[PDB]
Order: C-alpha cells, then structure tokens, then sequence
C-alpha cells in the first residue's frame, strides 16, 4: 500500500523537520484553524458529490473514526524530541481538552502520511480510507492560507534548557 | 537499390552515432526527427473524435458512421451529426439543422424576414525542479543588455 | 537496562522500568507526567471502518516512539539525511593544519588574493569547492580562527553565497535550455612547437629595456613636482585652520563639518541654527 | 506542452481527411503560394511590432528553424500515403529546389495541428515549449484571416 504526496508536500515536510529537529523553532500550538475545524471544512466541501447513501455513511464513518484516532496518536508518535516539552505545557494550560482541538493541520499531514506503515495487520475499506487521504491532501494543498502557518516561532531561551539543549 | 543487408535510420543509428546540433528552439527537434522513422500521416486523436460519428479505420479514411457534444451538428429531430453529408435543410435565419430524410423536422426560427430555407451546408508544483544548462553567449548578451 | 531513551536515543534523567527494562525521557515517555515514579514503574508491560478503528484503538499498547517520516519523503531532496536520534543533517557538508606549502599534485601553494605563501601570515586556508587558497587575514570579514577539519570550507568566489535555498528532488535531470535569450530562473543554472628560443630570447630583452624606458619617463615628470607637493601637502593644515579661524563659509569643505555638527546633535527642524562659532560649542 | 488552440474553421483539416483517403483525390504538388513565401510574410506581419532584442532574436531563429525544420520532416511524415508515388512524381521534376518551396501552406499547418505531440517526445524546458506553440498558434490564426490565396479551392481527382 502506498498514498501519493503533493511535491509542495514533500518540501514543507522537510522544512518543517530540519525547523524544528536542527533550528530549534517551534509552532505556536494554539491554532486559528484546528484539526477539527478542518475536517468541517472538508466535509462541506465534499458533501455535494455525496449521492449514493452507502458513500455517506461511510465517508461520515471514516471521518469521524479519524479525527478521534488522531487524538490518540499525537502524543505517541507524531511529535519530535523537541516538540515534548511544549506538550506538557499545554497540556498543563489546557488540562482537559481535546488534543484535536489545540494542534493543528502542521501535525495532521503527518498521519495522512505516515500510513502505509500503521496499515499492515484487506478486503475494500483500506483502498477508499487512502483515497480521501489523498483527496484531503490536495484539497489541504490548494488552501495554504487556510491550514497552515506563515513563520516558525523561536523557541524561548529557557525552553532549550528544559529538552536536553 | 543498395544490396546486402539493408537498414532504416533507427538501424542506421543502431551502428555509429551521427552528429548532433548546436542550441536553439529547434535542436532536440531536429535530433528527434533525425533519430527514429518514416511514417505516414496521423492526425491527433484529439481531432478525428471532435465530430460525431466519424472515427479512423485500419489505414483507414472518414468513416461517415449513421448518426444517431454541445458544438457539433446539431439536429432537431435525434440530435445526430450528419453522416456523409454536411448538407441540410437550414435558411439564412434558422439555427439547427434538419437531415434530408428529417426534412419532416424542418424549423424556422423566430425571425422577421421570410429567408430562402433548403438543402445548404453550415495545481501547485515545485519552484525548482531540475538544473537548467546555458549557452555563455546569450548569458552575456543578457548581461550587456540588463 | 539500556542507556538511551526507548523513544529518541537520547541522554538525560530516565525513567527506567523493572519489567519491561527500557528508558524514557519522562517526557518522551507516555503522556508526560513530570517526573518522580519512585516505586515500580513497568511501562506498558502488560471488514469495514470497523475493524479499522479497532485497529485504532489496538495501537494503545505498544509503548511510544518519536516520529521521523517515511523513506520516501527524507530521502527525497538533494543532501538530506537524518541523525543518529533521527534529527535532520546535512550530508553534503561533511568530511585543520595551518601552513601548507605544497600541495600532493605538486603545485604551489600560494593566496588568491595577494598571491604570497603561508609565510607573510603564519597560514593559510584551502577551499573544498575550488583549487583556490587563501589567507584568512585577506578574506573580508577576517577569520580570527580556523574552521574545523571535518566540515567544508567554501572561498569567497562562488554564488552559492547569493542564491537562497533551492532543494533538489535529487533524481532530475539537467534540462538542456536551448532558447537563445530572456531565459527566466533563480539560479539553478549548469553551464555549457614555432620552435623559437633566439626570438622569444630577444622578445624578452627588448621587453625589458620597454619597462625601463617606461619608469624613467615616469620619474622625470614625478621628480620635477616635488618642490609643490611638499609644499601644498605640508602647509595643508595651516591652511584649513585658517579658513576656519576666519570663519570662511566659502569653503565647501567648512559647511560640510557645520552640517555634520547639525548631524550629531540631532538638531530640530524647528529651532533656529545658530551662527557657526556657537554651534561649535558643541565641542567644548 | 499539451494544448493549441486550433480555430474552427481548420474544419477542412479532416475534409483534407477524407478525400485523401475515402473519396479518392489527390493535390499536385507544385504549388504557389509556398511555405517559404507565407512564413517570410506572416514573419514581415509581426516582427515590425516586436520591441526588444530578445523578442526579434527568438523569432527569426524559430522561423529559421521552421523553415528548415518542415524541409526535414515533410518527407518521411508528413504525407497521407496517398500523397506518396506522386510524391515520387514530382521528386523527379524538381530535383534542385528544397521541399519547403513547393507546397502551399496546407501541409505546414498539418505540421502545426501535429507539433505537440511531438514535443511530447524532448526533455524541453516550459519556455521554450511555451514560446513556440504561442508562435505557431498565432500563425494559424494568421492564416484563418487570410485564407483566399492560401489554400487550395479544388482537388485533383488524379490516377494512381
Ligand atoms: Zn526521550
Ligand atoms: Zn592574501
Ligand atoms: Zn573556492
């Protein structure tokens, strides 16, 4: 199984990794437009080709199932070393609140693409999963006001310190 | 007639590289054109399926096919093209057609004037994706220019 | 157990486990806590959308690890590589001894700039990109130190100082431009025996006695000038103090240290400026 | 890169189709006007409204190129098949005039419907393709304005 990126998706990842794995910046985690805003505004936008009723149960399914998965993979395994300290402090602002509520689209292209690998363990529902992944993702691609950020924030001077700088 | 072992450009190829061009719009052109064949004409596929109806054949010609999108040869009775005959019954102020044999279905449109109506003929991508190779000489005249 | 973070290789305070022998930062452990688990640890020792979500909810069981990408995307442009705890390096930039004199082609070795040895300024500096040397006292900015011996050094004549940050999808091609001007980029560009030693004996005697003719035409028309030069270039600063003693405002060269005065003092538009002598009490 | 844009009334590039082919006719070949003699026009139409260098420059050497360039494919493919032994006909007549003299502008623009799909076979840069279907879509439409003495108003129903 394999999902096809976007080029501009490929560059902004490796930015995004060497920004915040080698510059020590930081995104400011509180977003304008959230993960759950953001598939909103993918279903409204999707829905008007939603005809056959088996399509909508099930795109409503899968949407649903994910935004509640991804809550349950951002503070396993979508976060770099550097990116962990500045989870417990919001996690510490922000007690108890919906993961896909603070973060944002930056961390939720990191599930669309890392999932030729978490899909291993075969009859039809992986195939139409991988294909609103990919339609999400040019749909993501052609809103670049709207999902992601215009600057890398720099990463307090005693914020280094806390991490393992 | 040369005898022996004959060979075509690709064969010819095949055995010692020829020449290449210097640069300018037309040298990989040039050396495509060069490399590969003869061969007859063949007009875009985008092209012969414009009209409806007609479609190629094996080294074959218009194939006027019985008519049966939005721009085509309309007609007022099946909206079919007209097969093997562009003409139809229209008049300097009708607006679709109407086959000979769907004459039957002859239209005037709202006009004024009474016109002589008959049998008549009518995303996103890379900011940098390659390395580009240049001449010097029109790098510096670029240069002087600027 | 092991001495690194079961998440991102990395050194620090760890919360180990007894069970389960592994090591996590506390905060490259599970949801981060603080710190401070004294007792038993034991981390996490133990055909439709619906068995998909309970794959989703079956990933809970298996002890986090950090996120890196996928071998498609890393591997993707032109110089990219990650780390040993998977952070993002440079591969392209890797791989130092003061006074060379010769290099191992048997060439010498002298500066691109002055074009003397390592022996004017005590060392001397090769570049990686280049078959250029330099003095590091030459270079403008001058290196005070040395760079280290396991990165690159680049000289001063290159334009990769000047074009900003293009990455390669590392398997294009070089795409031959033949159009034959106004060609639009950001700088990704590629670029496409008379056996006669008696004459070329008397070329260089004649050359010679040119050179010398030449500086002793030069030292005839120098030497008969210097009665003014001294004079002109010695009695200067007599002259200037007297231009400004009696206040000469025709002198160009005056008005022009008034206006710098007006300058440092940050005067405003709005006062009057005052007359030339007491503006110069700037000064004292 | 993938499109033109021909206008539509170059409806007789399949007509040139049929009678070719299904209602067996044929175009003897020497002609007046010639290619060479249409290009050197539409060429003294625009270059007088050209600024720069650089426009004047990447004009006349994609016109030198054209002419040059319909010399060496108008044999090998460019013809209906039908057009071939009287293609052989008239290599006899002439044997000491270059190939882009004696055909009307109707087989250059079989080259400039065709032209496309044959850049989809170089590795060229998106100027250059840019620049050149720009050119030769503007030709074409040059020469739907002036279609009097340009093209052919009958056909030779000739023998084999
Ligand atoms: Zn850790
Ligand atoms: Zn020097
Ligand atoms: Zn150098």
């Amino acid at each position: 199984h394999k999902i096809s990126v976007p080029d501009v998706l490929k560059l902004w990842l490796v930015d995004d990794w060497e920004n915040i794995t080698k510059n020590q910046q930081l995104i400011a985690i509180p977003r304008n437009p959230t993960v759950r805003a953001a598939i909103a505004a993918f279903r409204e936008s999707k829905i008007s080709h939603l005809n056959n009723e088996i399509d909508v149960d099930v795109f409503e399914q899968a949407m649903a199932g994910l935004v509640i998965y991804f809550n349950k993979c951002l503070g396993n395994m979508l976060l770099y070393r550097f990116e962990r300290q500045q989870y417990l402090e919001i996690r510490q602002q922000y007690p108890d609140t919906e993961m896909c509520d603070l973060y944002g689209v930056e961390h939720l292209i990191r599930l669309f693409v890392s999932l030729p690998e978490l899909i291993d363990r075969d009859s039809q529902s992986i195939e139409c999963l991988l294909n609103y992944i990919e339609e999400f993702l040019k749909y993501l691609v052609l809103h670049k006001d709207e999902y992601f950020i215009k600057e890398y924030q720099n990463a307090p001077p005693n914020y280094r310190s806390l991490v393992g700088v | 007639i040369p005898e022996g072992s004959w060979f075509c450009v690709t064969c010819s190829i095949k055995s010692h590289h020829p020449p290449k061009h210097p640069l300018s719009i037309w040298s990989q052109l040039y050396d495509w054109i060069d490399s590969q064949n003869p061969s007859q004409y063949r007009l875009p596929d985008d092209l012969v399926h414009y009209f409806h109806g007609i479609s190629r054949g094996d080294t074959g010609a218009y194939k006027e096919t019985e008519g049966e999108i939005t721009n085509l040869a309309y007609c007022g009775y099946c909206s079919k093209p007209s097969m093997g005959a562009c003409w139809v019954y229209g008049c300097q102020l009708c607006d679709t057609f109407y086959h000979k044999n769907c004459k039957e279905h002859a239209k005037k449109c709202s006009h004024d004037s009474i016109g002589k109506k008959g049998m008549r003929v009518p995303f996103p991508r890379l900011p940098v994706s390659c390395l580009y190779k240049v001449s010097e000489d029109g790098l510096i005249k670029d240069f002087l220019y600027a | 157990n092991n001495d690194y973070c079961s998440a991102c290789h990395g050194p620090g305070n760890f919360l180990c486990c007894e069970t389960c022998p592994n090591s996590f930062h506390f905060t490259c452990i599970d949801p981060p806590i603080e710190e401070k688990n004294l007792p038993d640890d034991a981390w996490y020792c133990n055909t439709m959308v619906d068995v998909w979500m309970q794959l989703c909810t079956y990933i809970d069981s298996h002890n986090p690890i950090q996120f890196h990408l996928p071998h498609s995307i890393s591997s993707f442009f032109r110089g990219v590589g990650s780390g040993v705890m998977g952070e993002y390096i440079e591969t392209d930039v890797l791989k130092r001894d003061p006074l060379l004199l010769k290099s191992k082609s048997g060439t010498p070795i002298l500066c691109f700039r002055c074009h003397k040895s390592a022996l004017v300024s005590q060392s001397i500096l090769a570049c990686d990109y280049c078959n250029s040397y330099w003095h590091p006292d030459c270079l403008n900015p001058p290196l005070a130190t040395l760079p280290s011996n396991l990165r690159k050094w680049k000289c001063p004549n290159h334009s990769d100082h000047v074009t900003p940050r293009y990455r390669l999808p590392e398997k294009a091609k070089v795409i031959r431009v033949g159009l034959p001007r106004g060609f639009k980029n950001k700088g990704n560009i590629v670029i496409d025996f008379k056996l006669n030693f008696l004459e070329q004996i008397r070329d260089n005697v004649i050359n010679l006695r040119k050179m010398v003719e030449q500086d002793e035409q030069l030292c005839i028309e120098t030497f008969s000038k210097f009665d003014f030069y001294a004079t002109r270039d010695c009695e200067l600063p007599l002259r200037i103090l007297c231009d400004v003693a009696n206040d000469n405002l025709e002198n160009d060269d005056y008005v022009l240290a008034l206006r710098d005065l007006l300058r440092i003092s940050k005067w405003d538009p709005n006062q009057p400026v005052p007359a030339p002598f007491d503006l110069a009490n700037l000064l004292s």
